[PDB]
């Protein structure tokens, strides 16, 4: 009397989101094993979500002149919408998913010559540039530029929204709205250059994705 | 089944004269390969090596 | 031989004018220890780096390279540069990359003024083959064997704002050295000035 | 599980490398009284495919008489084989032949009879070789041979012509020196100097001209000639214990096996 | 005597691959904290590389007829090249990176009526369909279809290549090459349908990325 | 590689010095690889390792000897008659070889010099004094019968007894010449 | 070595101690020698100490 072992047919096999329920299956026949490389051909750490999703991106720039009056708005941009573009590396994850929950890091860079004078303001505003006073923008999380002291500010903010998550392919209303106002006017003399450039850097923090979709 | 192989290297059959290790002989005219002892009997003990 | 290779020598030279727009590409660098472009007239000679006169005698090379950028400003200029590294080989079409498109690649910024004046930039090893061949002995091209791991781009990230009684350009020297370097399979070959 | 999935049906390990010692030896009936469960089976199950079959009453064969085994690669291919042969015609004529593992390059330019069959049974080759040459013909001829890795400047392959490289570039790579009157044989190693991981046998496109060749041997002669006697060389290869083999492969058909 | 604490200026701050070396910085001023949701608005696990990268994809299909002769090749496809396309969700990670090292899972599905007869063969071949014999394809990791026994086979294979990693935007030569041959001819009678469909499923295993590039 | 030369008639003595100068352009001096190597540092000290290869005719008797610097010897790089007697040659130590039997000599070279160490790159009168440390000469006999060329070659090396001092800036592209 | 720049100017120098000769060595690789770099932004005094290097 013997006992003949047979093939396995009905089980839950496959990937996580692709459940292959089969009435007929076979044992996996594959040779070898995963060898390590003692003489490595790439000395950098391999790619993942941590090294691709959270990385500073140049999304928009402006330029600050001497002829802009008081309280003029230099740059008015949507932070979330400009990140969603093919030219950045974060497109490869957000294109195939639907909902997301995230935080925003902002970095602003300018370069004054020490012959000039003036200042700016960079405040992250949620939802709307509504009827709130321009003179009280310092209640918002902001940073003050000044041609005497410093040329780089940075802002970190949590997630403030009225729903569960953001929807990329059909947005309700923009979550964050960055704004840059002329806090004091720019004054030069004779022969001093009448402009300085501006830059805005941005990245996500704590990106969480849900519900991958097949549609492009 | 003997197995002894030696590769013949370069500088074959070359006479060197500079040092002593390659200037010395390989065979002798003398019978029975004999050697000679010391005899300081007629020199008065004066022997020069330097 | 690492007594020669681990010491930085001058390789390249480029100015930073005050009349460039934001996103203008200043200088491209193929990433290899065979790169050098300086020369002199009296006497007639083609200058060499210390790193190029070690690796010009080997068929293969491997390891991380260290670029050192040294600026020479006054105390009163201001502006920011953007160094960018694109992985690949010595021939791709690289000037279509816009300034926003360069942030996908690994990059770093530099502030001109301050008390520091040297940026040490360590390039990682990104390749598909363990060793990268020397090809400059040969004459024809062939897809698959190369001399580089990619190229480097120098952008203008912020403009040069300055007073009137100072100059209008800041010159930058480019050094060259290596770390964790390995070569084998000796030969003889005399290099030639890469005219970029 | 690493991927977090699920599986109940298994496709097991397939084509186990080096399964059995090829000498008929022992480690009483082998088959017999018990009813054969291996006589009937299902070949489409990889689990049930590795069961030892029996149908008739058998027993142990015994032990062979010759000591060493002839079914191991390192003792089979330890015997040398043929690679190529060529002649000279005039003075200072340099010759160059590459070692190419391509299945496309038909002989005489490429691998002949035995080595063409052997190096297409597997995917990847890695490691050094063992080269022996035999001088046949005239005497009083001075020669010099050197080795050049791939991806470097060297003369054209398979073309007997003048020398186009200086004496400084030749001797920097390391060379030998021999006279046809004294020795008549050179038994030389060949190093493994290549930037890529390992060369491969059977490829197409531009992958064949890049990833096949790993070595390149050239021979220059001098003091030839006096009154015309043919100077014929031959080249014989082998394999060494440092070398390795990877990924077994389907063997060649009858039409690929050509000869000289 | 007092000690006046000041602002922090020179440090290594920012994201991992974006090193913001600044001679002038500010302390981060941001309010609130990360709250959890006791009444959740999405009951699925959030997105990551594990739920987006490794998932079965339909890449190519064919159809098996009665008129195909013996040893005819039904489908000849490149496994790696068909995965690299915008219509799948794995494009969002591979578009911004350069080198990758990976393994391949294959699933094949057919559907015979029990009035028919015949079989197929599905072998994963590395590199080339070179001069190797068609009669000895069973040395390769394969799976045998049969209209009597089973209709689903699956194959798992490790990474076999002559370099460090694969290069998407400039491939050297295709790593894997799937092939499907007619192992036995298809025979019908009168009124039985003279065809059956075929499908090929595929996904990655152990995806590792290196060296993100900015170029599209 | 170091050098190569031929003979033409009977009893013609030849002499070549080992010179570490950067001024003496090849063929008279260091060729391609050795010219590049010995100018990467300042001071060299220690013995060498010399191998020569006889190519060409047979049945030729030869003799080679070594002379330190600052002593009387024939003119360098000039194939001419012998000007020294047999007593002065064999006192310095010599070898003996026949071209039919061996065809190779693998010989050491001693370090016999009054100064501390020779140097690579100098100017003025310091180049003609402090560069050369050795001097090798070869005399042939029983040449000839019906004219066959007798070509020699000379190959150098380095030994573990030798030393190196004070790293130096490498040569430019124009200094690296070849044969 | 001592120099004195006004802060309206810009530039730099190099001061390398070389033994024996200003031979065919490259000008672009003088930093292998014991040297010191002057700069009109940073510093105006450098100093070099060296041992005895000679063939006698």
């Amino acid at each position: 009397e013997q006992m003949i072992q047979s093939v396995d047919r009905t089980a839950v096999t496959g990937a996580s989101y692709f459940t292959s329920v089969d009435q007929s299956s076979v044992h996996t026949a594959e040779v070898g094993s995963h060898q390590i490389e003692p003489l490595k051909t790439s000395v950098d750490k391999p790619g993942s979500k941590k090294t691709q999703g959270e990385k500073f991106f140049l999304i928009h720039s402006a330029r600050w002149l001497t002829t802009h009056a008081l309280f003029h708005e230099v740059a008015k941009l949507d932070v979330v919408k400009l990140l969603y573009n093919e030219q950045f590396a974060v497109q490869g994850l957000l294109r195939y998913h639907t909902y997301a929950r995230f935080g925003i890091e902002i970095q602003v860079q300018i370069n004054p010559t020490p012959f000039q004078q003036g200042g700016l303001i960079c405040a992250m505003v949620p939802g709307d540039q509504s009827y709130g006073s321009i003179a009280s923008l310092t209640v918002y999380p902001h940073g003050l530029l000044n041609c005497n002291i410093n040329n780089v500010v940075r802002i970190k903010v949590p997630f403030i929204y009225t729903r569960g998550a953001y929807h990329f392919k059909d947005p309700q209303y923009p979550v964050w709205e960055l704004t840059i106002r002329v806090w004091s006017e720019l004054n030069i003399g004779t022969g001093t250059s009448a402009y300085t450039s501006l830059n805005v850097l941005a990245r996500f923090t704590d990106l969480e994705l849900h519900g991958l979709t097949p549609l492009s | 089944m003997m197995r002894n192989e030696t590769r013949v290297s370069t500088t074959e059959n070359v006479v060197n004269l500079s040092n002593y290790e390659d200037a010395r002989a390989k065979m002798s005219f003398a019978l029975d390969q004999e050697d000679w002892k010391s005899d300081p009997s007629q020199g008065g003990g004066i022997k020069i090596t330097h | 031989f690492t007594t020669w290779t681990s010491i930085p020598t001058l390789a390249a030279q480029f100015p930073f004018n005050a009349s460039d727009s934001v996103g203008q590409q200043i200088k491209v660098i193929p990433v290899d220890p065979y790169f050098f472009q300086m020369t002199n007239t009296n006497p007639d000679q083609k200058c060499i780096t210390a790193l190029a006169s070690i690796c010009q005698m080997f068929c293969f090379w491997r390891g991380d390279l260290v670029f050192d950028f040294q600026v020479f400003p006054t105390k009163y200029h201001s502006g920011r540069l953007l160094f960018c590294f694109v992985p690949g080989n010595e021939l791709i079409d690289v000037t279509g990359i816009t300034l926003k498109q360069a942030t996908t690649a690994p990059c770093a910024v530099m502030d001109i003024a301050g008390v520091q004046s040297t940026l040490r930039f360590r390039v990682p090893w990104i390749s598909d083959t363990p060793y990268r061949v020397n090809r400059y002995t040969k004459e024809a091209h062939q897809k698959g064997e190369y001399t580089a791991i990619g190229k480097l781009i120098v952008y203008c990230y912020n403009r040069l704002t300055s007073p009137s009684n100072v100059a209008h350009h800041v010159r930058v020297n480019v050094y060259l050295s290596a770390i964790n370097l390995e070569c084998f399979a000796p030969l003889y070959h005399a290099m030639d000035v890469t005219t970029q | 599980d690493d991927s977090g999935g699920f599986s109940t049906t298994v496709s097991t390990e397939q084509n186990v490398p080096d399964p059995q010692v090829g000498i008929t030896t022992m480690r009483m009936d082998v088959s017999g009284v018990q009813a054969p469960v291996g006589a009937i089976t299902t070949i489409e199950d990889p689990v049930l495919a590795k069961k030892v079959p029996e149908t008739f009453p058998e027993l142990k064969p015994g032990e062979s008489r010759h000591t060493s085994d002839h079914m191991s690669i390192y003792k089979f291919m330890g015997r040398s084989h043929f690679l190529c042969t060529f002649t000279f015609n005039s003075n200072n004529k340099e010759y160059t032949f590459p070692i190419t593992l391509s299945s496309t390059s038909n002989p005489p330019h490429g691998l002949p009879s035995t080595l063409r069959w052997f190096f297409n049974l597997f995917q990847l080759y890695r490691g050094p070789l063992d080269l022996t040459i035999i001088i046949t013909g005239a005497t009083d001829v001075d020669g010099m041979a050197w080795f050049t890795p791939v991806g470097l400047a060297v003369d054209t392959p398979w073309v007997e012509k003048e020398s186009a490289l200086q004496i400084d570039y030749k001797t920097a790579l390391g060379a030998v020196r021999f006279n046809t009157r004294r020795t008549g044989n050179i038994q030389i190693r060949l190093p493994w100097y290549s930037y890529l991981y390992a060369v491969s046998g059977a490829l197409d496109g531009l992958g064949d001209k890049t990833d096949s060749t790993f070595g390149l041997v050239s021979i220059q002669i001098a003091n030839y000639n006096h009154s015309d006697e043919y100077l014929s060389f031959s080249c014989y290869l082998s394999v060494t214990e440092q070398s390795e083999f990877y990924f077994p492969r389907a063997p060649l058909n009858s039409n690929a096996m050509l000869s000289t």
